[PDB]
C-alpha cells in the first residue's frame, strides 16, 4: 500500500469502587433510575464535591501498571458544557495537571512480534448520567452521574484496526488484572472514541484526523477503522481532501456517517475547582502501591512458562482469560500435574462449558474435581476414553470424578 | 464592544438575550471591562496563583452514604415520569 | 420588652423558667410585625413555623436553647423556600439543610425566616432581589447594604436578635456598616460551605449579625467546625469564643494601611473613624502605619475572580433538575437559553457573561489565572503587615449609607462600594464590622481585619469597644 493508518484512541474507564468519585452514592448497574442519589451528585445548589480515597489509589495503581510517571501534584479542573445528564453544568476532570502522563502499553501481534503503544496521560474525571429518548422526549437517569472514571488517551501509535482491537484487549486485561475496573464494553464500563488519519509512507508529518464516537465493542472499533481506512484512501487518490469532523459507526451496515448537524464545540472555559484542594499524592503511598501491586499479565505469562513449563499458546489462552489460570492454577495445586491439566482444560473442559453456555467462573466442575480427574488418568484407574466420558458427565451434573467411577463402576 | 461578541458568549452561557439587554450589556461590559483592566502593570512571572493552605489532600473512604430518597430528589423537577427527569428530546 | 433583650438576658429568664420558648418568638414576632411592611428584611418568614417549633423544645442548657434566628435566603433550610431572591429559584424547596443550619437546631435554635438579598449575593444594597428592596431601618429612602440586606436589617430593628448572612466580598460587613450593627465574616475555612449556594467558591464565607459581641460569638462558635461533606472546610479546633470576648490582651497593635490615604473617603466617615482610632489609642492600643502595596488592586482583582467562579457556579440553574424552566421553547438551546434569560436577574446575568469571558481560553491567562496571582500578592502585603501588627483598621465602608437607585445608572458604581471590603476576602482573612458613630443619622461602621484564625482579637476588640460606645441601645424604629 501507498499509505499508513495513524490510530490514537480515547478511552474512559470506569473504576470499581463502591461509592461515587464526589459523594457517598452506590455504584452499581441495573436500577431504580434516580435511585443512588444526591444534592451532590445532583449538582444541586449548595452541594460541595469530596474526593473518593479508594478511586485515587486505584488510579495510581492503573497508572503505574501502565508505566506512567505519577504525578505528586494533580489538579481537579472544571469542565463546562450544558447537556441534561450533566448535572453542574461543568464535569470535574483534570487538564494541565493531570494524574499520570509518559507511559506506554506493549502489544504482542500475530506477527510483528512486539510493538508499543504510547499512554499520552491517564487522568481522573466524573462520569455523566444517561438519557433514554422515549417520544418528543429524553428521560434522565443520574445514578451514573458522578461515577469515577480514568480517561486514557493514547499517542497516535497504532497502525492497524487489528492492533487497534488488540490495544483495548490488552488495557482490558491490566485493568482487570489489577483489579480497578471490570472493564468490559457490555456493561458501560469501558467507552472508546477513535482517532484516525492517513498519511503516505514513511513520512512524518500526520494527516487530517477524523473522529469515530460511541463505538461499542472491540470488534466494532476494529471494523469501523477497518472500512474508515479505506474510506479515506478512496478519498484521497481521487483528488479529493479528506474532511476533518466526527462521524458514527452503524453495526448493520458496518460504514462510518458523517453528522447532519453541523455542530462545532465549546470553549470548555477550565480552570481548577475552587470546592477541591488539590490532589497530593505523597510518594511514600505510590511505593506503597507499587510494592503491593497484583500480578500483571505479562509477568504472569512469563511465570507460567517457568513454574509449569506451559508453551506459549498454552500460557496465553490461560493469561488472556485470567479466571482460567485462576483455576488452572487451584488445580494443578491439588495435583502437581501440570502437563496433563492444561490438556484437559483446554482440550476438554473449557469447549464443553462454552458449549453450555457457561463460563468458568461458575463451573459445576471445581479444580478440584478436574485435579482428581487427571489423577485417575495418571495412575491408570480409567482409560483416557472413559476419561472423557466421565468428563461429559461431571459437567452435565456437578458430581467428582470418583463419584461417577463408582456409581458406573471401576 | 461587539454585538457579535455579546452573542458569542451569550451562547456559551445559555442566555438567550433580549434586544434591550444586547444594547445595554454592549455597554456596561466594554466599561466593566475597562474598570477592571488595571492587573497588566503589575509582574505575576515568579508569582504563585492562590491557594489556601492545606497539608494533605483531604479524602473519604469509600463506604456507601445513605442516598436521597427518590422522592425529595424529583420534587422540584419542572417535569418527571418514571423516576426520570425530562426534558425536550435531544438529537 | 424581651424583644430588647440580648441572648444573655433571654437566656437566664428560658433557663430559670421565666419565660418560655414561644414567648421568645412571640415577641420578636409582634416586633416583625410592626416593622416589616417599612423594612422588608425577609422574604419567607418563619415566625409561625418557629412558634410550633418552640412547644417540642425541652433542654434548656442547649448553647442557643430558645433563640430566634434569622438565615439568608441563600442558605439552605430543609422544607423550605430557597430563592436567593431569584426568579430561577422561586418555588424551589431545599430537599436538605446546609451544615450551619444543622448545628443551630442541633444547639436549640430556631429559625426564625428566610432573609432578602441581592439576587445570587450579587450586589452592594439588596436592590437586586428579585422580588422587593429591603430599605435601611434608620432611613428607608436609604440601602440597608448587601448583599446580606436583610439580615442586617432585622437585626437592627430588632425582629431578630441575630442573623447568618454570607460574605464573598463583604457581604456581610457594609450591610453591618450601613444598618448600625456587628457583622463578622470569619477566616475562609472557618465555617462550612455546605449547603449556602456558591457564588465564588474560594471567596465565600457564611457569617453572623448582632448587636452585642457576646451574641455574635457565640452564634459564631456554634455554627463553626470542621465539615466532612467541605472540602475547603478546615481540620482546626474551635475557639471557645464565648469565654473568650470577655477577656482582655495587653500590647496590641493597629495597622493602618498607608494606601487607604488615598482612598476617597466621605468627611463623616473620615472623622468617625479617626475618632473610633483615638478613642482606641486612649486605651492602650499602639497605632501603626503600615503598608499593603497591592490592595489598590483588590477591586479588579475580585471582579475577574468573582465573575468568573460565579458563571462556573451558576451552570447548573438550567430548567432540568429543579427550579423555573421557561414556557415556550423549540428545542432544548432554547429551553436552556430562555430559562435562564427569563430566570436570572441583571447584575447576575452581567457576571455570568463577564465570567465565561475571564475563564475562555486565549483569556483565561490574562484574567483569572492573572488574578488568582495579583491575589497572592494581596494575601502577602497582609502577611507580612502582620508582622508588625496585630490587626488592619479602616472604615468598613467610604461613604454612608445611599440612596435608592443612586448605583444602578452604572453598575461600577455599585462595586466602589466595595473598596474596603474586598481585601478580606481575597486573603482570606477574617474581618469585622462594628458600629463606631452615628453621622447626620447615619450608622458609620469601623473594620478591623485579623490574621489567620485569629476571630478571637477581632471579638475581643469589638467587645472592649461597645462598652465605651454602647451600639446595641440605639434602636431605629421606634
Ligand atoms: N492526526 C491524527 N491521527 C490520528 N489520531 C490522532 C491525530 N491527532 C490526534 N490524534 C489522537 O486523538 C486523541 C485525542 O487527542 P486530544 O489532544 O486529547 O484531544 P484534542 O486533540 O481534541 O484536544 C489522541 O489519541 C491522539 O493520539
Ligand atoms: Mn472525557
Ligand atoms: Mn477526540
Ligand atoms: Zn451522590
Amino acid at each position: 500500500e501507498k499509505y499508513e493508518a495513524v490510530i490514537g484512541l480515547e478511552i474512559h474507564v470506569q473504576m470499581d469502587t463502591k461509592t461515587k468519585m464526589f459523594c457517598g452514592c452506590k455504584v452499581e448497574f441495573g436500577a431504580e433510575p434516580n435511585t443512588n442519589v444526591c444534592p451532590v451528585c445532583l449538582g444541586m445548589p449548595g452541594a460541595l464535591p469530596i474526593v473518593n480515597k479508594r478511586a485515587v489509589e486505584y488510579a495510581i495503581r492503573a497508572s503505574l501498571a501502565l508505566n506512567c510517571e505519577v504525578h505528586e501534584e494533580s489538579v481537579f479542573a472544571r469542565k463546562h458544557y450544558f447537556y441534561p445528564d450533566l448535572p453542574k453544568g461543568y464535569q470535574i476532570s483534570q487538564y494541565e495537571k493531570p494524574l499520570a502522563t509518559n507511559g506506554w502499553v506493549e502489544l504482542n501481534l500475530p506477527n510483528g512480534e512486539k510493538k508499543k503503544v504510547r499512554i499520552r496521560r491517564l487522568h481522573i474525571e466524573e462520569d455523566a448520567g444517561k438519557n433514554i429518548h422515549e417520544g418528543d422526549k429524553t428521560l434522565v437517569d443520574l445514578n451514573r452521574a458522578g461515577t469515577p472514571l480514568m480517561e486514557i488517551v493514547t499517542e497516535p501509535d497504532i497502525r492497524t484496526p487489528e492492533e487497534a482491537r488488540l490495544f483495548l484487549e490488552k488495557l482490558r486485561n491490566i485493568m482487570r488484572y489489577a483489579g480497578v475496573s471490570k472493564a468490559d464494553m457490555e456493561k458501560g464500563q469501558l467507552r472508546c472514541d477513535i482517532n484516525v488519519s492517513i498519511r503516505p509512507k514513511g513520512s512524518k508529518e500526520f494527516g487530517t484526523r477524523v473522529e469515530i464516537k460511541n463505538v461499542n465493542s472491540f470488534r466494532f472499533v476494529q471494523k469501523a477503522l477497518e472500512y474508515e481506512i479505506e474510506r479515506q484512501i478512496n478519498v484521497v487518490e481521487e483528488g479529493g481532501e479528506v474532511v476533518q469532523e466526527t462521524r458514527t459507526f452503524d453495526p448493520q451496515t458496518g460504514k462510518t456517517y458523517p453528522m447532519r448537524t453541523k455542530e462545532e464545540a465549546e470553549d470548555y472555559r477550565y480552570f481548577p475547582d475552587p470546592d477541591l484542594v488539590p490532589l497530593k499524592v505523597k510518594k511514600e503511598w505510590i511505593e506503597e502501591i507499587k510494592k503491593n501491586m497484583p500480578e500483571l499479565p505479562d509477568q504472569r505469562f512469563e511465570r507460567l512458562i517457568k513454574e509449569y513449563g506451559l508453551s506459549e499458546y498454552e500460557a496465553g489462552i490461560l493469561v488472556n482469560h485470567k479466571e482460567v489460570g485462576d483455576f488452572f492454577e487451584e488445580a494443578v495445586r491439588h495435583f502437581k500435574e501440570p502437563k496433563g491439566i492444561v490438556n484437559w482444560l483446554i482440550n476438554d473442559l473449557l469447549g464443553l462449558l462454552r458449549d453450555k453456555g457457561i463460563s468458568i467462573e461458575e463451573s459445576p466442575v471445581k479444580p478440584e474435581h478436574l485435579a482428581e480427574l487427571v489423577k485417575l488418568i495418571k495412575e491408570k484407574v480409567i482409560s483416557t476414553k472413559i476419561g472423557k466420558e466421565v468428563i461429559k458427565e461431571m459437567v452435565e451434573t456437578g458430581k467428582t470424578p470418583s463419584q461417577i467411577v463408582e456409581e458406573k463402576g471401576l | 464592544v461587539d454585538r457579535e461578541w455579546v452573542l458569542k458568549i451569550a451562547k456559551l452561557a445559555r442566555l438567550e438575550l433580549k434586544e434591550e439587554e444586547i444594547e445595554v450589556f454592549q455597554k456596561q461590559l466594554s466599561d466593566i471591562l475597562d474598570f477592571i483592566d488595571q492587573l497588566k502593570e503589575l509582574d505575576t512571572e515568579n508569582v504563585e496563583p492562590y491557594i489556601q493552605e492545606f497539608e494533605e489532600t483531604p479524602m473519604r473512604e469509600d463506604e456507601p452514604h445513605p442516598s436521597l430518597d427518590r422522592e425529595k430528589a424529583l420534587m422540584n423537577a419542572p417535569e418527571r415520569k418514571d423516576g426520570f427527569f425530562v426534558v425536550p428530546r435531544v438529537v | 420588652m424581651l424583644w430588647k433583650k440580648s441572648l444573655s438576658e433571654l437566656r437566664e429568664l428560658l433557663k430559670r423558667g421565666e419565660v418560655s420558648p414561644k414567648e421568645v418568638v412571640e415577641s420578636f414576632y409582634d416586633r416583625y410585625n410592626q416593622t416589616e411592611e417599612k423594612v422588608k428584611a425577609y422574604i419567607t418568614p418563619l415566625y409561625g413555623k418557629a412558634l410550633k417549633q418552640a412547644e417540642s423544645l425541652k433542654e434548656r442548657e442547649l448553647p442557643l436553647f430558645g433563640i430566634p434566628i434569622a438565615v439568608k435566603d441563600n442558605i439552605l433550610v430543609e422544607g423550605e423556600k430557597t430563592t436567593c431572591a431569584s426568579k430561577i429559584l422561586e418555588n424551589f424547596v431545599a430537599p436538605y439543610d446546609a451544615t450551619v443550619i444543622e448545628r443551630l437546631k442541633k444547639a436549640g435554635a430556631l429559625i426564625v425566616g428566610k432573609t432578602n438579598l441581592d439576587e445570587f449575593a450579587m450586589g452592594s444594597s439588596t436592590e437586586y432581589s428579585a422580588f422587593f428592596p429591603t430599605k435601611n431601618p434608620w432611613d428607608l429612602e436609604r440601602v440597608p447594604g448587601g448583599s446580606s440586606g436583610g439580615s442586617a436589617a432585622s437585626v437592627a430593628v430588632l425582629s431578630a436578635p441575630v442573623s447568618l448572612g454570607s460574605d464573598t466580598g463583604g457581604s456581610i460587613r457594609q450591610p453591618a456598616s450601613f444598618c448600625g450593627v456587628i457583622g463578622i465574616k470569619p477566616t475562609y475555612g472557618r465555617v462550612s460551605r455546605y449547603g449556602l449556594v456558591a457564588f465564588a467558591s474560594s471567596l465565600d464565607q457564611i457569617g453572623v449579625f448582632g448587636r452585642r459581641t457576646e451574641d455574635v460569638a457565640l452564634v459564631l462558635e456554634v455554627i463553626s467546625g470542621w465539615d466532612e461533606k467541605d472540602s475547603t472546610s478546615a481540620k482546626v479546633p474551635v475557639p471557645e469564643w464565648s469565654e473568650e470576648v470577655k477577656k482582655e490582651v495587653k500590647g496590641l497593635k493597629i495597622g493602618l494601611p498607608k494606601e487607604f490615604f488615598e482612598y476617597e473617603l466621605q468627611p463623616q466617615v473620615k472623622e468617625a473613624f479617626e475618632n473610633f482610632i483615638k478613642e482606641l489609642e486612649k486605651e492602650g492600643f499602639e497605632i501603626k502605619e503600615v503598608s499593603l502595596p497591592h490592595v489598590k488592586y483588590s477591586i479588579p482583582t475580585y471582579y475577574i475572580i468573582a465573575p468568573s467562579e460565579a458563571s462556573s457556579n451558576l451552570a447548573r440553574y438550567d430548567g432540568v433538575r429543579y427550579g423555573y424552566r421557561a414556557k415556550e421553547y423549540k428545542d432544548i438551546f432554547e429551553m436552556y437559553a430562555r430559562t435562564r434569560d427569563e430566570g436570572f436577574g441583571p447584575e447576575v446575568k452581567r457576571r455570568i457573561m463577564l465570567g465565561t469571558f475571564a475563564l475562555s481560553a486565549g483569556y483565561y491567562d490574562a484574567y483569572y489565572l492573572k488574578a488568582q496571582k495579583v491575589r497572592r500578592l494581596i494575601t502577602n502585603d497582609f502577611l507580612k503587615a502582620f508582622e508588625e501588627v496585630d490587626v488592619i483598621a479602616s472604615p468598613t465602608t467610604p461613604t454612608l449609607p445611599f440612596k435608592f437607585g443612586e448605583r444602578l445608572e452604572n453598575p461600577i458604581e455599585m462595586y466602589l462600594s466595595d473598596i474596603l471590603t474586598v481585601p478580606a476576602n481575597l486573603a482570606g482573612l477574617p474581618a469585622i464590622s462594628i458600629p463606631i458613630a452615628w453621622k447626620d443619622g447615619l450608622p458609620v461602621g469601623g473594620q478591623l481585619i485579623g490574621k489567620h484564625w485569629d476571630e478571637t482579637t477581632l471579638l475581643q476588640i469589638s467587645y472592649l469597644w461597645e462598652q465605651k460606645f454602647k451600639h446595641y441601645e440605639k434602636i431605629p424604629l421606634t
